[PDB]
RNA sequence: CCAAAACCAGCCUCUACUGAGCAAGAACGAGGUCAUGGUUUUGGCGGAAAUGGGGUGCCCCCACCCGUCUUGAAACACGGACCAAGGAGUCAAACAGACGCGCAAGGGAGAAGAUAUCAGUACUUCUCUCGUACUGAAAGGGAGAUUGUGGUGUGCACACUUGCCCAACAC
RNA sequence: AGUAGCUGGUUCACAUCGAAGUUUCCCUCAGGAUAGCUGGUGCUUGAAAAAGUAUUGUGCGGUAAAGCUUUAAAUGUGCAACUUGCCAAAGCAAGGUAUUAAGGCACCAAGUGGGCCUUCUUCGGUAAGCGGAGCAGGCGAUGCGGAAUGAACCGCUUAGGGAUAUGUGGCGUCAAAACUUAUGGGCUCACGAACAAUGGAUGACGCUCAAGCCCAAUUAGUGCCCAUUAUUCCUUUGGUAAGGGCGAGAAAGUGUAGCCCUUCCGAUGUAGAUGUGGCGUGGAGGUAAGGACGAAGCUGAUGGCGUGAGCCUCAGAUGGACCAGCCUCUAGUGCAGAUCU
């Protein structure tokens, strides 16, 4: 009966306790170039360039990076379809994927049952 | 010409299904004797052995294919049971284990004696062969599936399917799923818990008796 | 041939694939297309978008003769010369002469890749092709 | 009445048809425009040379 | 060729006889009367018949070199395998058949004249 | 020139002794370690 | 009493039999359903499969269009290889806009007068799949070929106009009517 | 040996005279027919198919052929095992009189010689 | 034709460990069976016999009147006495997709005419029409590449041990 | 022949698949359009862009519980496996030399757009066989077996049949099975055996060292019965499934009386879609044939054939003169139901 862009984002958009404040410099100095893995948790201390609400925590490539926001394609499932998305967005509200940080050091490598001799053993009797 | 070449070749493979075999059964019960050893060693030394666990157990849909969730209904169909008293045998990876565990209800399993082995494979035992169900045969009939120079008997497939086995995917895979019977002399409850007094879930070693009546 | 309607394959289903609710009425909706600012509202949009409306200057009275300048390309100048002439054109020698009005063209088009000269003899030229139809050695010679 | 009941079946049913391979339709377009610009200059130099690599190679395969 | 006039007087023809559903050849030169393009001899740049010639078997030929005039393009000799050996001059591979068509020639007419004594 | 490209009962396997033998030509082998 | 969920889904629709009353496919279809069959070839199970298809689906070439794919493809063969025979499974059309065409040797099932004229005017051979069988049994260096069907006026109809991604052509007797102010249009460009 | 020796008739023919017994397949959502109650009639269907080389055949073991005139008699000539000519109804006694002396001739067999 | 028995095949049924027990493995032997396959044998029946069908009755068993709209019909919901004849997706036209056919950068005619012999068939001029060019409100303008696929990506077949890539998608 | 978004009817068979009662929009709410679901047609090629599932790795969350509006589950959820900008600059950037499983795409189109129940979670309501949602499953559209009975409970889901074995449920009679089994334990005297008024309901009887209840069992300190289920066999049909082959037959074949054989998997189904050398009717172009030795029509314990629509034959102690087959064309073409005429 009253769906605007952040309906229900009362707990979403909430920043962690003692977690307020603006994102720092760590932040500002992640970089983004086009094919990142990215995830866009939204973070509501910069509200220019928040991403909708479906966004967040969604994870997705990078497909275009403007001065201040990173383009971020992100699956959406529709319908009987994922929906491809492209979601604009502030730097801030993009945290750097790690989804494949296995597989990268996976290939950074690719560069039964015996006597148990034990002694202490309490009846387990109530 | 090629007509006795098929004779060189139907007498080399009995010959090497001898061969197979042969180890089989030695590696069998030396593989046993050598399991009798340690635990009973370990009797003589007041002291216990943890039996290695099980790395194959054998699935068995026991339940309809009737009112069955989206969820469980997934697992099922990977692992192959599309009917009711379907079989596979699957390997107990803990991937799989957490898929055992999703549609337990639907499945009566446990760790498949090598008799059981046997008579499934020899009994009820069929290879997909150009998407045909194909009932056993030969062992020409098996080393046409599998083309692979450790698959020729059927011995081959009742040590992948029991020992563990390299190619545990690759014999069981090509092997169509088991159409079991229903168990003669019947179930307790397809409902309940093996432990419960049921049918349903892990039942262990057991499951050869059940599946035994099956067969 | 009523041998091959499916009144004919469907006779003995009582509601011929109508339906058995939702019955085989009338005008469910309306005639012709009837609600295409309402209940068909998302149909036209979806696919006859430029529908409603007005767009430009009226023209009371079109005359069609007046404007008819059918176009040939450089590119299908073949069709009109024949191939026994066309055989040999060098640019710097004598070339089939083509007039366009007697082949029904009016303008000509400058296209593709023309490199057999000839004399085009057309109501009207493209920037392009008289300018191809020169670079080829051929030329264009204005009619009416 | 609002039930999304059988809504997931029926949407199932075709499967969630997972979404399009990013080698696809990979429009850049709306891209922040002046990295876009530089690379159609880059992309048309490509194509000269891909061009210019062909006609090297025919002149190398005429013998 | 006989490949298309068959695909031609395959669904049609004076001589298919579909009755019942069942399908055979009303046609002179079939020697099983079965409606295939093996047997379809009318069609046949080659054709052989063995056909009963009042008590005598006949054994109608048809080598293609008549090619197409009628009149002509059929030539009967009248006449167990010898038959067969003839058929198989023009036919090889209705021989088999022509050979056994001639004998059941032979025992229809041998039955008959034990038919014909007896309705006396 | 067309001719020359061209392309040139037990069920039981367990219980049935000649299935069983054929399958696991070793098998005789093996019951007759089975007597005794 | 067995999961089937999905099965029905993978069955496949193909044709299995030529719609095509014309009994010359038929033989045709005779010829190469057995060449297909006792053969190893993979071309004859394309030229048998392709034979079957509807006269939508097997689309025209131009003799343009061969004469470009044929030299782009023949230009690269090393000194003493004769060129592929050109196979299409289709009607072969001539091109006023080239109007001189290398000596090809084209196959396929129709021609037109224009495309067998200019065909033998270079002396290029317009041979049938009757020879090509007896030629090229295998489809030994055929070059088989599809005419085009994405500039089929048919298909630049399918889709909305209206939806904005979309360059759909709409259905019209009356070209000026569903004519629209710039305003007012759908988007042009979208992204999937 | 059929699966079925019993007409598929049609629901509820026997109450009404004019409904004929042929087989009309049952329409209704109620139908105890159509809905396959299992005390109801039953329903035609692929699985009654006769054998396939059995089918066709006549207990006298032939595969009736319609037969209208003495010349189609040596359709039968050769196949005089595999398939009996029935003589149309149609044929006049008159004309059945040589049919039947000379499909005894040839030793063709008739349905209704 | 009805039986019965046999044979073969198939098929089915009926040690080990452990501290007397099992979570345990076969063997021997025997049985069953043709609504399993192949091998006959032996008897019974033979104007009738025999199998099948049909008819009528019974027996045991199963079985809610159909059509209908409806979440739900056996419904205390509607329509329903019998039968016969009749009775309901048609025709036109404009589009579209698909499929068949014809020709194809063209296709087609229509009206009409001229002829020969029959409202048909045969024949044709001249045109017109859809298309090969699109776009813009409009005045208007109007597309080849660096003797030839604009490039690139993925791409049958074939070729050669990678090339070319047809179509096709995408860029 | 006004119009009717409404009511009623809408006529052969068989085979192949088979829904929806939801989204957006509509003076829309008994209706449309739209999308989804479904069919058909393909196309394209064959672990392509497979997955209602895990594992592993990496995000997301703030509900239950907790807590006194804050920490925080489980179930979930995402993801993964040389040329030309920037920099001070040539370096950075950009483009170039586990299990299982055929993937994707297009086109056209229907029905549907009253749902219902139940599971769990809830919201509203004093409560309801109540209104509303979330999840999933069902009925609808579906039997079959079982709960005596029941749309949706239980089991199982379905071609025509046989053997075997089961599932839920049973085993005193009804009623198959403990011909009232146990060489089992307790408990019980009066009732006892999943989801206020016509006399009367553990289903009925009846049962009482049970034929009740809890428990365990299976011949006993040395089981049995019943499914449309499973398995197996036969047959059919389908496969745009896998192969082989080319005394009478051996057809290069989608489809027929299927060219033949072999093997495998599937089979339900309302609305709906589609197929069908599918049925059948009046007429036409053909072909072939029949008829006063009896055409059509009609009658029929006339059988025969076909899954079937139906065809065929027989017999008329029917008729009296027309007419079936086959391919092609055509349609005023198939009737138990319209308070139909
Ligand atoms: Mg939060
Ligand atoms: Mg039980
Ligand atoms: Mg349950
Ligand atoms: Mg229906
Ligand atoms: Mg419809
Ligand atoms: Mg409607
Ligand atoms: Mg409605
Ligand atoms: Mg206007
Ligand atoms: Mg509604
Ligand atoms: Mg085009
Ligand atoms: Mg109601
Ligand atoms: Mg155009
Ligand atoms: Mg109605
Ligand atoms: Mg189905
Ligand atoms: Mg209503
Ligand atoms: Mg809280
Ligand atoms: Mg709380
Ligand atoms: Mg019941
Ligand atoms: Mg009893
Ligand atoms: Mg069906
Ligand atoms: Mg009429
Ligand atoms: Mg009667
Ligand atoms: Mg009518």
């Amino acid at each position: 009966h009253s769906h605007g862009y952040k309906c229900g984002t009362r707990h979403l958009f909430a920043k962690k306790f003692r977690k307020h404040g603006v994102p720092s410099v760590s932040t500002i100095l992640t970089n983004f170039k086009v094919g990142d893995y990215v995830d866009v948790v939204a973070d509501s201390a910069v509200r220019a360039g928040m991403p909708h609400k479906y966004y967040h925590g969604r994870t997705g490539i990078v497909w275009n990076v403007t001065p201040r926001g990173v383009g971020v394609i992100v699956n959406k499932p529709v319908r009987n379809r994922t929906v491809r998305k492209r979601i604009c967005v502030r730097f801030e509200h993009v945290r750097k994927s790690r989804c494949q940080e296995a597989f990268k050091q996976k290939q950074k490598d690719f560069l039964n049952g015996g006597i148990v001799r034990a002694k202490r053993v309490e009846v387990l009797a109530r | 010409k090629a007509i006795a070449a098929n004779k060189a070749a139907r007498v080399a493979l009995k010959k090497a299904a001898y061969a197979r075999g042969l180890r089989y059964s030695r590696e069998y019960r030396s593989a046993e004797k050598k399991l009798v050893h340690l635990r009973r060693q370990a009797k003589s030394c007041g002291n216990y052995y943890l039996e290695a666990k099980p790395k194959v157990a054998v699935v068995t849909r026991i339940r309809g294919i009737a009112k069955v969730a989206p969820k469980q209904r997934k697992i099922l169909q990977l692992l192959r049971l599309r009917q009711i008293f379907n079989t596979v045998f699957v390997r107990l990876n803990k991937p799989m284990e957490n898929m055992l565990r999703a549609v337990e209800p639907y499945i009566a399993y446990g760790y498949p004696s090598l008799r059981t082995v046997r008579m499934m494979v020899y009994k009820r035992g069929h290879l997909k062969i150009n998407g045909q169900r194909v009932k056993i045969v030969n062992n020409q009939m098996i080393e046409s599936k599998y083309n692979n120079e450790n698959i020729v008997c059927a011995e081959d497939i009742v040590n992948q399917i029991y020992t563990g086995g390299k190619h545990f995917r690759e014999v069981t895979n090509g092997l169509w799923p088991f159409k079991l019977s229903p168990p003669a002399g019947g179930m307790r409850q397809k409902r309940r818990h093996f432990v419960e007094g049921g049918d349903y879930g892990n039942r262990d070693a057991l499951i050869n008796r059940f599946l035994a009546r099956m067969i | 041939p009523t041998r091959f309607k499916k009144t004919r394959h469907q006779r003995g289903s009582t509601f011929c694939g109508y339906g058995r609710v939702g019955k085989h009425r009338k005008h469910p909706s309306g005639r012709g297309n009837a609600g295409g600012q309402h209940h068909h509202r998302i149909n036209f949009d979806k696919y006859h978008p430029g529908y409603f409306g007005k767009c430009g200057m009226n023209h009371y009275h079109l005359k069609k003769n007046p404007l008819w300048k059918p176009t040939i390309n450089l590119n299908n100048l073949a069709k009109l010369i024949a191939k026994d002439e066309a055989l040999k054109a060098k640019k710097g020698e004598t070339l089939p002469v083509v007039d366009l009005l007697a082949n029904g063209y009016s303008k000509l088009l400058g296209n593709g890749h023309l490199q057999t000269p000839c004399i085009v003899k057309a109501r009207w030229v493209s920037k392009l092709a008289d300018k191809k139809i020169r670079k080829a050695g051929g030329a264009v010679v204005l009619q009416a | 009445n609002h039930t999304n009941h059988n809504q997931s079946r029926k949407n199932h049913r075709n499967g969630i048809k997972r979404a399009l391979p990013m080698y696809l339709h990979n429009s850049k377009r709306g891209s922040w425009l002046p990295a876009l610009i530089n690379a159609r200059r880059v992309r048309k130099n490509n194509q000269k040379a891909a061009v210019k690599a062909r006609r090297e190679r025919l002149a190398a395969h005429k013998a | 060729s006989t490949d298309l006039q068959w695909l031609l007087v395959r669904q049609n023809s004076k001589f298919l006889q579909k009755r019942n559903g069942i399908r055979l050849s009303s046609d002179p030169f079939n020697n099983n009367a079965n409606w295939t393009k093996r047997h379809a001899g009318f069609l046949n740049t080659k054709a052989a018949v063995v056909k009963t010639k009042g008590d005598r078997i006949l054994v109608t030929t048809k080598d293609g070199k008549a090619g197409n005039k009628p009149k002509s393009m059929y030539k009967k000799a009248v006449m167990a395998s010898v038959v067969s050996k003839a058929v198989a001059a023009v036919r090889p591979d209705l021989a088999s058949i022509a050979s056994r068509r001639a004998r059941k020639m032979a025992s229809t007419l041998e039955h008959m004249k034990k038919v014909r004594a007896a309705r006396k | 020139e067309v001719r020359r490209v061209l392309k040139p009962q037990p069920t039981n396997g367990f219980r049935n002794r000649r299935l069983r033998l054929r399958l696991n030509p070793f098998q005789k082998k093996e019951s007759a370690m089975v007597k005794g | 009493g067995v999961d089937l969920t999905g099965v029905q889904k993978k069955k496949r629709v193909v044709r299995h039999h030529t719609y095509s009353t014309n009994p010359y496919i038929k033989l045709l279809i005779k010829l190469y359903k057995f060449l297909a069959q006792r053969t190893n070839s993979a071309f004859n199970k394309l030229v048998h499969q392709r034979l079957l298809k509807s006269r939508s689906n097997r689309a025209p070439i131009s003799l343009s269009r061969i004469a470009v794919c044929m030299k782009r493809k023949s230009v690269w063969l090393e000194k003493g290889k004769k060129a592929p025979i050109a196979v299409i499974v289709g009607d072969v059309l001539d091109d006023v806009r080239m109007a001189r065409i290398p000596a090809l040797r084209v196959c396929a099932l129709r021609f037109s007068k224009s495309a067998r004229e200019r065909i033998t005017g270079a002396g290029g051979e317009c041979l049938t799949f009757d020879q090509l069988a007896m030629v090229a049994p295998t489809g030994k260096n055929t070059f088989l070929l599809r005419g085009r069907k994405s500039g089929r006026e048919s298909v630049k109809h399918f889709g909305a106009a209206g939806v904005p991604g979309s360059h759909a052509k709409p259905f019209t007797s009356n070209r000026g009517k569903e004519r629209q102010r710039s305003s007012a249009r759908r988007r042009a460009f979208r992204h999937k | 040996v059929k699966k079925r020796t019993k007409r598929f008739t049609r629901h509820k023919c026997e109450l009404f005279p004019q409904l004929s017994s042929s087989w009309r397949k049952p329409r209704g959502e109620d139908s105890p027919v159509r809905r396959r109650y299992k005390g109801q009639k039953a329903m035609p269907n692929k699985g009654y198919g006769s054998d396939r080389k059995t089918k066709y055949i006549t207990p006298s073991g032939f595969k009736n052929f319609p037969i209208h005139n003495v010349q189609d008699l040596y359709m039968l000539l050769m196949q005089n095992r595999k398939y009996a000519g029935v003589i149309s109804h149609t044929v006049g006694a008159k004309s059945r009189k040589a049919i039947v002396r000379k499909a005894h001739e040839l030793d063709v067999r008739l349905i209704n010689g």
